[PDB]
RNA sequence: AUGCCUGGGCAGGGCGAAGCCAGAGGAAACUCUGGUGGAGGUCCGUAGCGGUCCUGACGUGCAAAUCGGUCGUCCGACCUG
RNA sequence: GCGAUGGCCUCCGUUGCCCUCGGCCGAUCGAAAGGGAGUCGGGUUCAGAUCCCCGAAUCCGGAGUGGCGGAGAUGGGCGCCGCGAGGCGUCCAGUGCGGUAACGCGACCGAUCCCGGAGAAGCCGGCGGGAGCCCCGGGGAGAGUUCUCUUUUCUUUGUGAAGGGCAGGGCGCCCUGGAAUGGGUUCGCCCCGAGAGAGGGGCCCGUGCCUUGGAAAGCGUCGCGGUUCCGGCGGCGUCCGGUGAGCUCUCGCUGGCCCUUGAAAAUCCGGGGGAGAGGGUGUAAAUCUCGCGCCGGGCCGUACCCAUAUCCGCAGCAGGUCUCCAAGGUGAACAGCCUCUGGCAUGUUGGAACAAUGUAGGUAAGGGAAGUCGGCAAGCCGGAUCCGUAACUUCGGGAUAAGGAUUGGCUCUAAGGGCUGGGUCGGUCGCGGCCGGCGCCUAGCAGCCGACUUAGAACUGGUGCGGACCAGGGGAAUCCGACUGU
């Protein structure tokens, strides 16, 4: 809040395109331009190349998450759901 | 200040017609068509961002005139793969290797058992 | 053009050597009933529109 | 080092033009140094007359075409820039030729 | 062109079969000796000046050693 | 007129978003101050593109639609071979 | 493997048959701005010259007999002779070598097959390196002014492609070592136990400097041979330094943006393998050929205009038509104005007067929109610095809101920086080098250089100072359309 109090990183599209589209869009322009956590090197290296595919700068490993967010919930559940299935599959 | 002109037929500035000054033993500024920056070979393993070294970066026709030498490295995948995705493969060759043994001795144990 | 082809090369070249003008002795003739070429081509007008 | 630079004329004065000696008197004025014209600067430059070359013998950093622009000067003053051209025959020399 | 560090080495270059005429250009204290061939046009600086007058001397058939002014 | 391929081009300035640094306050949450940063289908504005107004000039004209001043835009839904 | 001819039917080439092997992906066309190996310097014509002449190169293809040298290369063991160097007989190995490493050395066998790379990549911002140009302090050469001054102002003051070496950049390259008291570091970023700082190395570009080319040639000057033709002859110079958010080009890092991810193919190269070849102890098969030597590269365009006269508009038409080069001053500026190199005669005519109407510019006492449908037109404000800035709001804006002060000239002051230098004393060797304890400037001082700014002070001009040029008129509201765009 030191320079601006409500807009931040939308604050680029000035006075245009609607408070609440902006205030909307703010959240997942934070998140692609976020770096997350690489869980292949632990370093914050994880960046958005481009849509759903994101590159770790150390490691070079090339994941396929989300278009906005690294991971995505409906991707962990259905993780989550695939490996109850093998596992009880398996037995 | 002596201004300069194409000294050939293509005057529009693109890749190909690309310049730079040269001063001649006339003692006028002339026009000299630089060739293209080539790049040295990019490891086959794909995942190291930079390029060969011990090779010379020159253009692809311009390797044919280059000698043996200057195209590669005394080394197993000299010029072709970096010396550290090379080593890796030794040691990861290696260890697949003794671990396809170990399961090969515990199977035919197993079936001695059985 | 400076980068014509052959083909174009050897009609303008035609064109060009056709231009000149009636010889004078032809006029002494007999049966002669020309007095002028009629037939000249000036580069500034009538254009050859190839 | 010393710095040696002649400014012979050998055949304006022998016509009767112009006078070698009111020649040493302009240069011995008119050479400045370090911005003061008079007294030549001091104990530093020094002019010799052998009634045909004058010689400038100098130990401080000098310019030779300093001797020609006063040359010209003194032409132009006495109105001899119209018979007579400065050419630096050789290093460190300069004459008087007519057109 | 190629420069030539030993003037055995200029020996060999000039007693070429291709080899041709071979100028001397006396340079003030840089004297050279430029011999022609096929492909090169191989020079030879000697610093001294007795020794390019002896080396003057050596060339084997009656070339055109003619120099240069 | 539109779609595609392959090339070229777009002075100088204003506003100073994310991110980062230092100082101060706090018990924490965090908050203020001074800087760095140069994002924007951002603003003035040249080249370029287009043609609002004077319903100006001309209107058997320079021209079967041109010229002058004043004009909109000029990093992107841009202009163009 | 079989059959045949040809040529010293030795040896090789050729075609015919048989066995064997074999993915491609559609014949073909499609860019004189995409990809695409390899030529530069000087001279030269009335008109062409990276093409002609001279001088230096380079690419591709051929090279059977292979034209030469060099790499596969001339090792060890055993038994003898010889004082010795050395020589003979026999067993062999020998498709290279060095460095811990990144990798290097002029070569350094290799097929069908397979993998990979180059070709082959968007836009924008920042920084750094190099070059061209500009700037300044000087040396020279030629020169305008000199009624007074001006060590004067104006022009010039260099080296090609191709190789060798070295500066200078970049590395996500290696080795020793393991770090919190966290450290290193940029304009910003960013990096580190998945190995940071500190040392020693390695690789790429080196378009820049030295060198062959190359001073022979070119240029600036001074002087001659020649009635004339004459591409001549000669003396000298072509030098030493510093700079800048300076303009342009190029290279290299670093980032930001995409519900945009920013081309294909020809061609070339590297790597995994050993199917196969070699002579057998002085030779050979191979040289993704190491240095040379020989021959050839065929066909087409090459002039000029490329635009207020060589193109299209009925024309020498104020229209339209795609690019490169981009000097100095003022100036934020590739704005406008003035000037240098270069270009020209004012744009299908000239002379004489300056009537009325006009077209394009201006100026007007007092009022200031009372004219007119309507402030149409014109005018006002305009740059920069310092203060100040409301209603509303989507809190981003409005905003250069509105409204105030300064601006010239000259003379000073203060602030914002780089490079070098103390290892001085003694001993020793040839001012320079080595060793020992010292001073350890650890509050830094001394010398030398350099680009611009910012603020302040006084004095002064007829209150004039963004003095020409460039260059926002604002405020209160209503209706419509979100906007940008078309
Ligand atoms: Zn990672
Ligand atoms: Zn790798």
């Amino acid at each position: 809040a030191k320079r601006t109090k409500k807009v931040g990183i939308v604050g680029k599209y000035g006075t245009r395109y609607g408070a609440s589209l902006r205030k909307m869009v703010k959240k997942i322009e934070i998140s692609q331009h976020a770096k997350y956590t690489c869980s292949f090197c632990g370093k914050t290296k994880m960046k958005r190349r481009a849509v759903g595919i994101w590159h770790c700068g150390s490691c070079m490993k090339t994941v396929a998450g989300g278009a906005w967010t690294y991971n995505t919930t409906s991707a962990v559940t259905v993780k989550s759901a695939i490996r109850r299935l093998k596992e009880l599959k398996d037995q | 200040v002596q201004r300069l002109t194409y000294r050939r037929r293509l005057s529009y500035n693109t890749a190909s017609n690309k310049t730079r000054l040269s001063r001649t033993p006339g003692n006028r500024i002339v026009y000299l068509y630089t060739k293209k920056v080539g790049k040295a070979p990019k490891s086959a393993c794909g995942v190291c961002p930079g390029r060969l070294r011990g090779v010379r970066a020159v253009r692809p026709k311009v390797l044919m005139r280059l000698s043996k030498t200057k195209k590669h490295v005394s080394r197993a995948y000299g010029g072709s793969m970096c010396a550290k995705c090379v080593r890796d493969r030794i040691k990861r060759a290696f260890l697949i290797e003794e671990q396809k043994i170990v399961v090969k001795v515990l199977k035919a144990q197993a079936q001695s058992q059985k | 053009s400076s980068h014509k082809t052959f083909r174009i090369k050897r009609f303008l070249a035609k064109k060009q050597k056709q231009n000149r003008p009636i010889p004078q002795w032809i006029r002494m003739k007999t049966g002669n009933k020309i007095r002028y070429n009629s037939k000249r081509r000036h580069w500034r007008r009538t254009k050859l529109g190839l | 080092q010393v710095l040696k630079f002649t400014l012979d004329c050998t055949h304006p004065v022998e016509d009767g033009i112009m006078d070698a000696a009111n020649f040493e008197q302009f240069l011995q004025e008119r050479i400045k140094v370090n911005g003061k014209a008079g007294n030549l600067g001091g104990g530093v430059v020094t002019i010799e007359r052998s009634k045909s070359k004058i010689t400038v013998t100098s130990e401080v950093p000098f310019s030779k075409r300093y001797l020609k622009y006063l040359t010209k000067k003194y032409l132009k003053k006495n109105n001899l820039r119209d018979w007579l051209r400065v050419v630096a025959n050789s290093k460190e020399s300069y004459e008087l030729r007519y057109f | 062109p190629r420069k030539i560090e030993e003037i055995k080495d200029f020996l060999l270059t000039a007693r070429r079969k291709d080899a041709k005429s071979v100028k001397i250009k006396k340079n003030k204290d840089n004297v050279k000796f430029k011999v022609r061939c096929s492909r090169y046009l191989y020079t030879l600086v000697i610093t001294d000046k007795e020794k390019a007058e002896k080396l003057k001397q050596s060339l084997p058939p009656g070339l055109a050693v003619k120099e240069l002014k």
